[PDB]
């Protein structure tokens, strides 16, 4: 139990992401009445573990 | 007031305008009873005759021009004290903050 | 690289986020989460980089 513990708590260390690329907002341009959705890109931190 | 995306912005076009908004405040929106200014178009020979409190308070005037008729304003202040009002562009009105942009 | 796109409905699509604060966040099982948080002052070109 104690073994698979620090494996867990070695993938806590070492799992995140990233955000990687400018966050896009849509909306009717002319008039600003209503929004349309939200894009954006998300990357592992470094090359360290997968997500 | 202006209004665009669902937001209405708010701000007083001049500092005299923004002294009568005060006035008005704190003498019927928040009930204090020692008022730190009081504004009123009565000359100050007879204002000070009815009001003999004001006899002691710095004075400035302002006036104004209203439906052709130069209507005169008289600032009794008794204390120094300092105050805020938007200006420009603050949608949050009502909050005491004033936000990125302001 | 992974792409994220939020669409909007009816209930939220009706308002515009100028001049607020928007967040997001990403928090998977296991893992740290990933926090967004923004600042609009104003939407422009129909695709504001913000």
């Amino acid at each position: 139990k104690a073994k698979s513990t620090i494996n867990k708590g070695e993938e806590t260390a070492s799992t995140a992401l990233t955000l990687s690329g400018s966050v896009l907002y849509a909306v009717n341009y002319p008039s600003n009445t209503r929004s349309y959705w939200i894009y954006f890109t998300v990357s592992p931190s470094s090359g360290v573990s997968s997500v | 007031q202006q209004t665009n995306a669902g937001q209405t912005y708010v701000y007083y076009p001049n500092p005299y305008y923004a002294l009568l908004a005060l006035n008005y405040t704190l003498s019927k929106i928040d009930k204090v009873s020692p008022s730190p200014l009081y504004i009123t178009t009565t000359t100050p020979s007879s204002a000070t005759q009815i009001y003999p409190f004001l006899a002691h308070d710095n004075m400035f005037t302002f006036t104004l021009n209203i439906s052709g008729t130069l209507v005169t304003y008289y600032a009794f202040v008794n204390q120094t004290f300092a105050f805020t009002y938007p200006v420009a562009g603050d949608p949050l009105i009502g909050s005491a903050i004033a936000p990125a942009g302001s | 690289v992974i792409g994220v796109m939020i669409l909007f409905g009816p209930d939220l699509g009706s308002h515009v986020f100028q001049y607020q604060t928007i967040t997001i966040q990403i928090t998977p099982n296991i893992g740290s989460p990933l926090t967004i948080s923004e600042y609009v002052y104003q939407p422009e070109g129909s695709v504001s980089v913000i």
